[PDB]
Protein backbone atom coordinates (compact mmCIF):
# COMPACT_ATOMS: atom_id res chain seq x y z
CA UNK A 1 0.00 0.00 0.00
CA UNK A 2 2.98 2.44 0.49
CA UNK A 3 4.07 4.59 -2.98
CA UNK A 4 7.56 5.70 -2.63
CA UNK A 5 8.53 8.73 -5.66
CA UNK A 6 11.54 10.07 -6.03
CA UNK A 7 12.95 12.91 -8.81
CA UNK A 8 15.96 14.05 -8.43
CA UNK A 9 19.45 14.00 -9.67
CA UNK A 10 20.83 11.40 -7.94
CA UNK A 11 21.33 7.84 -9.33
CA UNK A 12 19.44 4.67 -7.50
CA UNK A 13 20.12 1.73 -6.88
CA UNK A 14 18.16 -1.20 -8.01
CA UNK A 15 19.68 -3.67 -5.44
CA UNK A 16 18.77 -0.51 -2.84
CA UNK A 17 15.32 -0.47 -3.86
CA UNK A 18 14.46 -3.87 -4.04
CA UNK A 19 13.96 -5.47 -1.08
CA UNK A 20 12.15 -2.50 0.84
CA UNK A 21 9.83 -3.14 -2.79
CA UNK A 22 9.67 -6.73 -2.18
CA UNK A 23 9.44 -7.03 1.68
CA UNK A 24 5.65 -7.74 2.49
CA UNK A 25 5.12 -11.50 1.97
CA UNK A 26 1.62 -10.82 0.35
CA UNK A 27 3.41 -8.98 -2.77
CA UNK A 28 4.44 -12.10 -4.28
CA UNK A 29 5.25 -10.82 -7.36
CA UNK A 30 7.40 -8.18 -7.77
CA UNK A 31 8.24 -6.31 -11.30
CA UNK A 32 10.85 -4.03 -11.88
CA UNK A 33 11.75 -2.09 -15.26
CA UNK A 34 14.55 0.22 -15.50
CA UNK A 35 14.74 2.41 -18.16
CA UNK A 36 18.67 4.01 -19.19
CA UNK A 37 19.74 6.78 -21.44
CA UNK A 38 19.66 5.62 -25.00
CA UNK A 39 27.87 9.63 -27.84
CA UNK A 40 26.07 12.72 -26.61
CA UNK A 41 24.95 13.96 -23.11
CA UNK A 42 20.77 14.09 -22.31
CA UNK A 43 19.96 16.85 -20.08
CA UNK A 44 16.12 15.98 -18.81
CA UNK A 45 14.55 19.53 -18.17
CA UNK A 46 11.30 19.07 -15.95
CA UNK A 47 8.28 20.85 -14.29
CA UNK A 48 9.77 20.49 -10.76
CA UNK A 49 5.91 21.30 -9.49
CA UNK A 50 4.20 18.40 -10.85
CA UNK A 51 6.85 15.35 -11.78
CA UNK A 52 6.48 14.08 -8.50
CA UNK A 53 2.76 14.85 -8.86
CA UNK A 54 2.05 13.60 -12.44
CA UNK A 55 4.01 10.16 -11.18
CA UNK A 56 2.09 9.64 -7.93
CA UNK A 57 -1.12 10.34 -10.41
CA UNK A 58 -0.30 7.69 -12.14
CA UNK A 59 0.49 5.35 -9.71
CA UNK A 60 -3.10 5.98 -8.44
CA UNK A 61 -4.32 5.29 -11.49
CA UNK A 62 -2.93 2.30 -11.35
CA UNK A 63 -3.77 1.46 -8.01
CA UNK A 64 -7.76 1.66 -9.22
CA UNK A 65 -6.83 -0.54 -12.15
CA UNK A 66 -4.87 -3.17 -10.74
CA UNK A 67 -4.50 -4.47 -6.84
CA UNK A 68 -1.57 -3.53 -6.11
CA UNK A 69 1.22 -3.40 -3.14
CA UNK A 70 4.33 -1.30 -2.45
CA UNK A 71 5.31 1.09 -5.62
CA UNK A 72 8.31 2.65 -6.11
CA UNK A 73 8.67 5.09 -8.79
CA UNK A 74 11.97 6.98 -9.28
CA UNK A 75 12.66 9.63 -12.19
CA UNK A 76 16.14 11.41 -12.76
CA UNK A 77 16.71 14.81 -14.16
CA UNK A 78 19.84 16.66 -15.15
CA UNK A 79 22.93 15.61 -17.42
CA UNK A 80 23.24 12.06 -18.29
CA UNK A 81 24.44 10.06 -20.14
CA UNK A 82 24.03 7.10 -22.31
CA UNK A 83 24.03 3.44 -20.22
CA UNK A 84 22.87 5.62 -17.03
CA UNK A 85 20.02 4.69 -15.51
CA UNK A 86 17.24 6.84 -15.85
CA UNK A 87 13.92 5.46 -14.51
CA UNK A 88 13.00 2.65 -12.27
CA UNK A 89 9.78 1.57 -11.55
CA UNK A 90 9.13 -1.15 -9.47
CA UNK A 91 5.74 -2.96 -8.84
CA UNK A 92 4.42 -5.92 -6.75
CA UNK A 93 0.91 -7.70 -6.59
CA UNK A 94 -0.44 -10.65 -5.26
CA UNK A 95 -0.39 -12.27 -9.17
CA UNK A 96 2.45 -11.67 -11.93
CA UNK A 97 -0.01 -10.56 -14.41
CA UNK A 98 -0.82 -7.10 -12.19
CA UNK A 99 2.28 -6.56 -11.50
CA UNK A 100 3.51 -6.70 -15.46
CA UNK A 101 0.65 -4.74 -16.59
CA UNK A 102 0.90 -2.38 -13.83
CA UNK A 103 4.44 -1.79 -14.53
CA UNK A 104 3.69 -1.44 -18.45
CA UNK A 105 1.39 0.74 -17.78
CA UNK A 106 2.89 3.05 -15.37
CA UNK A 107 5.76 3.48 -18.20
CA UNK A 108 3.16 4.16 -20.90
CA UNK A 109 1.66 6.18 -19.12
CA UNK A 110 5.59 8.53 -17.72
CA UNK A 111 6.40 8.45 -20.99
CA UNK A 112 3.14 10.35 -22.55
CA UNK A 113 2.48 12.27 -18.96
CA UNK A 114 4.82 12.98 -16.90
CA UNK A 115 6.46 16.56 -17.49
CA UNK A 116 10.45 15.86 -18.58
CA UNK A 117 11.79 16.85 -21.45
CA UNK A 118 15.23 15.49 -23.05
CA UNK A 119 17.32 17.52 -24.60
CA UNK A 120 20.62 15.65 -26.77
CA UNK A 121 24.15 17.82 -26.71
CA UNK A 122 25.07 17.06 -29.95
CA UNK A 123 28.01 18.62 -31.92
CA UNK A 124 26.17 21.14 -33.71
CA UNK A 125 24.17 22.12 -30.52
CA UNK A 126 21.29 21.09 -28.12
CA UNK A 127 18.44 19.51 -29.57
CA UNK A 128 15.19 18.44 -28.37
CA UNK A 129 14.60 14.85 -28.30
CA UNK A 130 11.58 13.98 -29.89
CA UNK A 131 8.22 12.63 -28.81
CA UNK A 132 7.35 9.64 -30.10
CA UNK A 133 4.29 8.51 -31.82
CA UNK A 134 4.49 4.67 -30.68
CA UNK A 135 4.87 6.10 -26.86
CA UNK A 136 1.26 7.48 -27.96
CA UNK A 137 -0.52 4.65 -29.31
CA UNK A 138 1.46 2.34 -26.10
CA UNK A 139 -0.48 5.13 -24.08
CA UNK A 140 -3.62 4.64 -25.64
CA UNK A 141 -4.30 1.39 -24.96
CA UNK A 142 -4.96 1.62 -21.81
CA UNK B 1 -3.66 36.30 -10.85
CA UNK B 2 -2.83 33.12 -13.24
CA UNK B 3 0.60 31.96 -13.47
CA UNK B 4 1.52 30.58 -16.71
CA UNK B 5 4.54 28.79 -17.08
CA UNK B 6 5.99 27.36 -20.35
CA UNK B 7 8.74 24.38 -20.74
CA UNK B 8 11.06 23.35 -22.79
CA UNK B 9 10.56 24.37 -27.07
CA UNK B 10 7.63 26.08 -26.13
CA UNK B 11 9.18 28.33 -23.44
CA UNK B 12 12.21 28.98 -25.76
CA UNK B 13 10.03 29.98 -28.24
CA UNK B 14 7.69 32.64 -25.94
CA UNK B 15 10.90 33.72 -24.31
CA UNK B 16 9.90 33.47 -20.48
CA UNK B 17 9.84 30.81 -18.39
CA UNK B 18 6.75 32.20 -16.29
CA UNK B 19 4.45 35.00 -17.05
CA UNK B 20 1.16 36.52 -15.18
CA UNK B 21 -2.12 36.89 -16.44
CA UNK B 22 -5.23 38.23 -15.16
CA UNK B 23 -8.08 35.15 -14.38
CA UNK B 24 -10.07 37.19 -17.10
CA UNK B 25 -10.78 34.17 -19.06
CA UNK B 26 -12.96 30.87 -18.59
CA UNK B 27 -10.14 27.96 -19.85
CA UNK B 28 -7.01 26.93 -20.58
CA UNK B 29 -7.81 27.08 -24.63
CA UNK B 30 -9.48 30.78 -24.01
CA UNK B 31 -5.83 31.67 -21.79
CA UNK B 32 -4.25 30.00 -24.71
CA UNK B 33 -5.83 32.15 -27.53
CA UNK B 34 -5.15 35.02 -25.43
CA UNK B 35 -1.24 34.47 -24.92
CA UNK B 36 -0.99 33.10 -29.12
CA UNK B 37 -2.25 36.11 -29.92
CA UNK B 38 0.30 38.28 -27.80
CA UNK B 39 2.79 37.58 -31.03
CA UNK B 40 3.64 35.82 -33.97
CA UNK B 41 6.64 34.05 -31.90
CA UNK B 42 3.62 33.04 -28.73
CA UNK B 43 1.68 32.33 -31.69
CA UNK B 44 3.81 29.72 -32.90
CA UNK B 45 4.66 28.39 -29.63
CA UNK B 46 1.20 28.04 -28.47
CA UNK B 47 -0.71 27.00 -31.50
CA UNK B 48 0.86 23.92 -32.25
CA UNK B 49 -2.39 20.72 -31.93
CA UNK B 50 -0.03 18.12 -29.57
CA UNK B 51 0.83 21.30 -27.11
CA UNK B 52 -0.33 20.14 -24.06
CA UNK B 53 -1.79 21.70 -20.77
CA UNK B 54 -1.45 21.31 -17.20
CA UNK B 55 -3.37 23.37 -14.33
CA UNK B 56 -2.44 23.11 -10.54
CA UNK B 57 0.21 20.66 -11.79
CA UNK B 58 -2.59 18.54 -13.59
CA UNK B 59 -2.38 17.73 -17.09
CA UNK B 60 -6.06 18.91 -17.99
CA UNK B 61 -8.17 19.25 -21.47
CA UNK B 62 -7.90 23.26 -22.92
CA UNK B 63 -11.57 23.09 -21.96
CA UNK B 64 -10.54 22.80 -18.52
CA UNK B 65 -12.10 25.96 -16.31
CA UNK B 66 -9.30 28.69 -14.75
CA UNK B 67 -9.31 30.19 -11.19
CA UNK B 68 -7.98 33.07 -9.92
CA UNK B 69 -4.67 31.51 -8.58
CA UNK B 70 -4.49 28.82 -10.50
CA UNK B 71 -1.09 27.71 -12.26
CA UNK B 72 -0.94 26.79 -15.83
CA UNK B 73 1.52 25.72 -17.58
CA UNK B 74 1.86 24.81 -21.74
CA UNK B 75 4.70 22.57 -22.66
CA UNK B 76 5.29 20.23 -25.49
CA UNK B 77 4.72 16.63 -25.45
CA UNK B 78 7.09 15.02 -23.41
CA UNK B 79 9.89 13.19 -23.57
CA UNK B 80 11.16 11.28 -20.05
CA UNK B 81 12.48 8.21 -19.89
CL1 LIG C 1 11.43 2.14 -23.44
CL1 LIG D 1 5.10 -2.48 -22.75
CL1 LIG E 1 -8.04 33.02 -30.96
Amino acid sequence: AETKIVVGPQPFSVGEEYPWLAERDEDGAVVTFTGKVRVNALTLEHYPGMTEKALAEIVDEARNRWPLGRVTVIHRIGELWPGDEIVFVGVTSAHRSSAFEAGQFIMDYLKTRAPFWKREATPEGDRWVEARESDQQAAKRW
Amino acid sequence: MIKVLFFAQVRELVGTDATEVAADFPTVEALRQHMAAQSDRWALALEDGKLLAAVNQTLVSFDHPLTDGDEVAFFPPVTGG
